[PDB]
């Protein structure tokens, strides 16, 4: 059972370039590619990825997210390419990444990444030690996540130049 | 084709990369050095399924199509084998879409380091 605003080729499903202003509901459990890149999705349900723990590859790039859920990736043991580029996110929850022990690339620059503040620094540290990870638009960059304002690189950030006061709420 | 330093920075003046976003001429020759030493055909396949064409090493999971790369998005809208060609034009069009702004070269990472920084003039100079 494929998703009706979905293309499906075996365990690859494509819901890249369609408008979207959400998830698509019924994504099989077994699928192991999914393409939601070029879409219009603001926000994520928790646990929407929980039961798609076959997948290796997910395209989450070219979106409008402002904020992750917190869990939101823990179930995908086997996930080994992460895109979240050209997004709208200020930071990455506390232990976002910590469940991805098959990860080998990331995609995380062109968002606003907010280094004056406090929730940065989960993101900045991972980075720091995983400089085998992230990678820009050709190859591997572990400067390729960027503050936004200064343009410096995320890794650098330590909580000294940070505050609580900046973070939003 | 490899191409002659002098020969390179001609050919990237005549597709107009002199000053392409602030960046001067000698800029973009001293990147093609360190990706390809000015080989056309220079070609690198990474672990991602994706493979880098060309002078400038342009990535098939962004930039290029070239028929073998899973969910790739070719932005350029150009064939990977147009960047192989003896011709750079391809490879210069493709160069421009990935640099949108002043800073957009930080993104031959091999440029940041050894080139960013120095006298890039020099790559022009005796021509």
């Amino acid at each position: 059972a494929c998703p009706s605003q979905c293309s499906c080729s075996g365990t690859t499903v494509d819901c890249s370039g369609k408008s979207l202003a959400s998830v698509p509901t019924g994504i099989p459990t077994t699928t192991q590619v999914l393409y939601l890149y070029d879409n219009r999705i603001t926000k994520l349900e928790p646990g929407v990825f929980d039961r798609l723990t076959q997948l290796t590859r997910l395209d989450l790039d070219n979106n409008q997210l402002t904020v992750l859920p917190a869990g939101v990736f823990d179930k995908l043991t086997q996930l080994t390419q992460l895109s979240l580029n050209d997004n709208q996110l200020k930071s990455i929850p506390r232990g976002a990444f910590d469940n991805l022990r098959s990860l080998t690339h990331i995609w995380l620059l062109n968002n606003p990444w907010d280094c004056a503040c406090s929730d940065i620094l989960y993101l900045s540290r991972w980075i720091s030690q995983h400089p085998w990870l992230v990678f820009g638009y050709l190859n591997l960059d572990h400067d390729s996540a960027r503050c936004s304002g200064t343009n410096t690189p995320v890794r650098a950030v330590t909580k000294a130049s940070t505050s609580p006061s900046k973070c939003p709420g | 084709k490899v191409f002659g330093r002098c020969e390179l920075a001609a050919a990237m003046k005549r597709h107009g990369l002199d000053n392409y976003r602030g960046y001067s001429l000698g800029n973009w020759v001293c990147a093609a050095k360190f990706e390809s030493n000015f080989n056309t055909q220079a070609t690198n396949r990474n672990t991602d399924g994706s493979t880098d064409y060309g002078i400038l090493q342009i990535n098939s999971r962004w930039w290029c199509n070239d028929g073998r790369t899973p969910g790739s998005r070719n932005l350029c809208n150009i064939p990977c084998s147009a960047l192989l060609s003896s011709d750079i034009t391809a490879s210069v069009n493709c160069a421009k879409k990935i640099v949108s702004d002043g800073n957009g070269m930080n993104a031959w990472v091999a440029w940041r380091n050894r080139c960013k920084g120095t006298d890039v003039q020099a790559w022009i100079r005796g021509c």
